[PDB]
């Protein structure tokens, strides 16, 4: 069904982390995969379109994995930025319409 | 006991170089496959499901009139005008009626006059269409055996169901004691589902020609509206009447599902209640038998008693069933079976479920053979208590091959030029006979689309007529050929 | 590039249509979808549609309920909700994305426009 | 009417039953059979319109039967 | 100068016929040796004898999970695309409704 | 998955008509059959009926006296039995099975229902 | 013609017993045999088909035992709840339907 994700996610400063969007045969491994930084209050942000290719505008320390059945967003270093909800959208054949994930809030230790 | 009894049965023999036979598989009917040293086979289409269909049309088959309104303009001052006419939600229709000092009007003659009415929809038949890689095949293989089939027939461990889709030209089963069966079936040629809408009026459903369908004389809606109210064709579905030219009312028609049911007449009927599956069609495959070996070879013999359980039947098909039960031990074993004559000289008829084995010794196992035609005895066991019971078969070899030239010339009728298809090994002549039959299926299919079998008939005694005295001998031939065809396509259309 | 609609407080049972007017470049180049974002929810992709082409097409949950039209005259982009209720509440967002039918990258967003289903 | 046009010749038609095949192969001849019956009259005419219209008692059988058949037909 | 991929191809979008007689397919690749050469052929169903010829000439995989869509002409009649290699080889049928 | 009609009361010389409901499902693939037990007793077949062909078959015990029939329209089994005395007192059950000459496997089991037949 | 089966059985738990069940040829030996156990007041319950096969949700304890003409069932690892009236079920080809066996009311000694 839709891409389950993990709904918790922490992580401290200086570290890097890694956020896992596991899909179907027609949810994911079967469309690119987009994946969302979306901070309170804000419309969502394009972090890594296509597979894992990052807009100009994300930096270099953003990256995204991508798999057989599964994708993935790499953080370069870590800091009290990624505390946001993240998702990852992907089109579903058989849904036949863009379907995010359950949205994984980020949590960054520190306070 | 499944392919035995549906009397839409056929039996193809032996495989080519390579160990492939052609069979085309239709819901209705069975396919068992027999090739020397390899076990038998029964195949069956058993369901066809189209997936995420997708709204051609709406029709409208019962529409009720509301608001209506009317207008008029006094002679030579034009057309009346009405709010409405400017909403496509209402039919109209503009006429004549004579006015006067009496009607209210000025001066006399006739003026013109607008009714409208809102039309709406009560009941509506959807046209649904399907792209033919969205479309699944299940195929039932189940080797030809004298196990019990099954618990029930929720769960049953001996039949193996395959399903066959356009994404992938290959299919596997594995088919536990025999090895592997492949599949390898053409989806894409069965039915044609670019010209075919799937039409479901009121928890019915039809396969129908797409041009039909679109040609229908009812109200309809784009599929994409998703408004419902904006109609295309509603005068189809009312009436406007004007009988004196005094008066202009519009009433709407009355519900057309039975003229629809009666327009429906030549149509297949489908089910789209839940899950949009349809059971008519065929589906040709190539059976790869590479990998199929016969089960419980390395079984010696059964040296024990046999018991005939259920008296030997004689099958639609002009085959036998016996049920026996052993009764001896070392109870996993290889049934000793042969259809001789009476002095036991000569093996006179072959088994059907070859190499039959008792596996538990207390379930019977059902034996099935094809005796020859006369006097044959079926010998069961080993002569400590071998059985020996005679059968007679009612029938001769020359009717059998007028019954299978009859079925032959049906399956072309029915499958046009995939018949050649059917049981066929990669011959020359088959070939270049399926060639011909494209060919000619093409002109027939041209010449003789969307007419009755009574004008069928009528056509093909006007052509064998017109060969008859005819003054070429050739062209007499011909013409007589062609209209003896047309005369038993006739008789054996709409079905 | 692309602005939203301002703020609409609305009342159960009623329906809503939020407006999105994009630039001519994103009207006759790319894409534009309706992802509604409930409280404390994640983001739902409602619709999209090609303006140039108008074809607008929506997700399975919202058959009959969403209707995503778009204005080549002003070069806007409208969503209209119907049935509104409790569960409807939420944040919407127009997003612009290329007119293919594998690539949903959306670059460029709107601000969104908070449907209350509520009474202040 | 919808009925007008049934779908009798597309082409389509497997081994399985169609919808009113059994019932509906005969009705267009039973339909014929009653509206001779009912309008004896109009056959007569045809009858020898045909045979007026001959050259071969061929010709005038078909010219006969496509009469005596379209009537009803047309309505 | 690259290898075939010897690898298994997963059509992740089905057959598309176009409006000027060939078909695209969009195959994705989960194997080894990434930019590697795609073994595409459009057979017969014995795979005896090449009927089309692939108007996309020498698909390569430049990245594992990066989608592929070949373009190419099959032959009027039935034809079959063969993608990959025996582990995992995809058979698609297709067929052409012109002469 | 297979529900039977309420207890009963009859009187000596009655006819009394049981009646079995059907899950849809195994009506058309299954067959169904009738069991009495009288009080304190042992198992008794009575007949069966496979709801699509619906020709029934009956013990020599009650040929004649029986009569099982399926409801196509509604997917329910009745059974009738007239003539009805002292002995003919006991519960009465509905059960299905493979519909094949072979098998008799009652796995589902209707709960049953109780007729009584006495002079009052 | 008719199945003959022992009235009642006894058992102590953990001590299996066995109930026969004899029949004619036609009756049995010929047909396969059902097993039930009917407990007070309680529809039959289905213990064994094809004269050894349990179906799903049936404890191994059973065991379906099959003769010539004659046929027993037994009861492993006797418990208190086993306690019940055993029948056996099987169409017999003479009388042309499908015969019960007398029953058997085995006996556990639970007070
Ligand atoms: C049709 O008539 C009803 C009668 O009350 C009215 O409520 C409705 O508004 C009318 N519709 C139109 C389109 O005028």
């Amino acid at each position: 069904s839709v891409l389950t994700q993990p709904p918790s996610a922490s992580g401290t400063p200086g570290q890097r982390v890694t956020i896992s969007c596991s899909g179907s045969s027609s949810n994911v491994g079967s469309n690119y995969v987009y994946w969302y930084q979306q901070l309170p209050g804000t419309a969502p942000k394009l972090l890594i379109y296509r597979n894992n290719r990052r807009p100009s505008g994300v930096p270099d320390r953003f990256s995204g994995s991508k798999s057989g059945t599964s994708a993935s967003l790499a953080i370069s270093g870590l800091r009290s930025e990624d505390e946001a909800d993240y998702y990852c959208a992907t089109w579903d054949d058989s849904l036949s319409g863009l379907v995010f994930g359950g949205g994984t809030k980020l949590t960054v230790l520190g306070q | 006991m499944r392919c035995i009894g549906i009397s839409n049965r056929d039996f193809v023999e032996g495989v080519s170089g390579g160990s492939w036979v052609d069979i085309v598989l239709e819901h209705g009917s069975c396919v068992t496959t027999m090739a020397k040293n390899k076990p038998t086979l029964d195949f069956e289409l058993i369901k066809t499901e189209a997936k995420h269909p997708a709204t051609l049309r709406k029709y409208c088959i019962e529409a009720k009139l509301t608001n209506t309104t009317t207008a008029s303009r006094c002679p030579t001052q034009g057309e009346p005008s009405l709010n409405e006419e400017q909403d496509k939600r209402f039919v109209c229709k503009h006429s004549m009626v004579d006015r006067g000092w009496g009607n209210g009007c000025g001066l006399f003659g006739k003026g013109g006059i607008v009714t409208c009415a809102m039309f709406t929809c009560k009941k509506n038949m959807e046209g649904k269409i399907v792209q033919p890689e969205n479309l699944e095949y299940t195929i039932v293989i189940t080797p030809h055996s004298g196990e019990e089939n099954a618990v029930g027939q929720d769960t049953g461990k001996h039949g193996k169901e395959i399903k066959v889709t356009p994404q992938s030209s290959i299919t596997e089963a594995e088919l536990t004691g025999y090895g592997t069966v492949t599949m390898e079936c053409s989806p894409r040629t069965g039915l044609d589902f670019n010209e075919m809408v799937l039409l479901q009026m009121e928890n019915k459903a039809w396969l129908v020609h797409r041009q039909w369908f679109l040609d229908l004389p009812l109200p309809w809606l784009p599929g994409a509206d998703t408004q419902g109210s904006n109609w295309i064709q509603k005068e189809t579905l009312v009436t406007f009447k004007n009988p004196h030219a005094k008066k202009q009312d519009v009433v709407v028609l009355g519900s057309q599902e039975g003229a629809m049911h009666t327009a429906l007449t030549g149509a297949t009927e489908i089910q789209m209640s839940s899950g949009n599956l349809l059971f008519t069609g065929h589906l040709k495959c190539r059976l790869r038998m590479d990998k199929l070996q016969l089960k419980g070879m390395s079984y010696s013999m059964c040296t024990g008693k046999f018991k005939v359980v259920k008296e030997i039947a004689e099958t639609q098909h002009g085959t036998i069933v016996i049920r026996v039960q052993y009764e001896g031990d070392g109870s996993p074993c290889k049934i000793p079976f042969e259809i001789m004559d009476l002095e036991k000289r000569h093996v006179l008829g072959r088994l059907i479920t070859v190499n039959p084995i008792v596996t538990e010794k207390d379930s019977p196992v059902n034996i099935e053979a094809e005796p020859p035609f006369g006097d044959s005895y079926i010998i069961i066991g080993v002569e400590p208590g071998q059985l020996k019971l005679s059968w007679f078969k009612k029938g001769s070899s020359i009717g059998q091959m007028f019954e299978t030239t009859m079925r032959g010339a049906k399956r072309m009728a029915i499958l046009g030029d995939t018949a050649w298809d059917f049981g066929s090994l990669g011959g020359v002549f088959t070939s270049i006979g399926k060639a011909l039959h494209q060919v000619f299926g093409a002109i027939y299919g041209a010449a003789f689309s969307g007419v009755s079998w009574t004008m069928k008939i009528l056509i093909g005694v006007v052509i064998t007529w017109i060969g008859m005295n005819s003054r070429s001998t050739s062209l007499s031939v011909s013409l007589v050929l062609v209209g003896v065809v047309t005369l038993y396509l006739g008789v054996m259309v709409q079905a | 590039q692309l602005v939203e609609s301002g703020a609409e407080v609305k009342k159960p049972g009623s329906s809503v249509k939020v407006s999105c007017k994009a630039s001519g470049g994103t009207f006759n180049n790319y894409a534009i979808s309706w992802v509604r974002q409930a409280p404390g929810q994640g983001l739902e992709w409602m619709g999209g549609i090609i303006p140039i082409f108008g074809g607008a097409n929506y997700a399975q949950k919202f058959q009959g309920r969403v209707t995503i039209t778009a204005d080549r005259s002003t070069s806007t982009v409208y969503m209209e909700l119907s049935g509104l209720r409790s569960e409807d509440t939420a944040v919407y967002y127009c997003a612009r994305r290329p007119q293919s039918i594998f690539d949903w990258n959306f670059d460029l967003w709107g601000r969104g426009t908070l449907v209350t289903v509520s009474s202040a | 009417s919808v009925a007008l046009v049934p779908h009798v010749g597309m082409g389509l038609e497997t081994r399985t039953e169609t919808w009113m095949s059994s019932e509906g192969a005969w009705k267009h001849a039973q339909r014929i059979e009653t509206w001779v019956l009912r309008h004896p009259g109009f056959t007569i005419m045809a009858a020898i319109l045909a045979y007026t219209i001959g050259t071969t008692y061929f010709q005038r059988v078909l010219i006969f039967i496509l009469l005596t058949a379209v009537a009803p037909s047309m309505t």
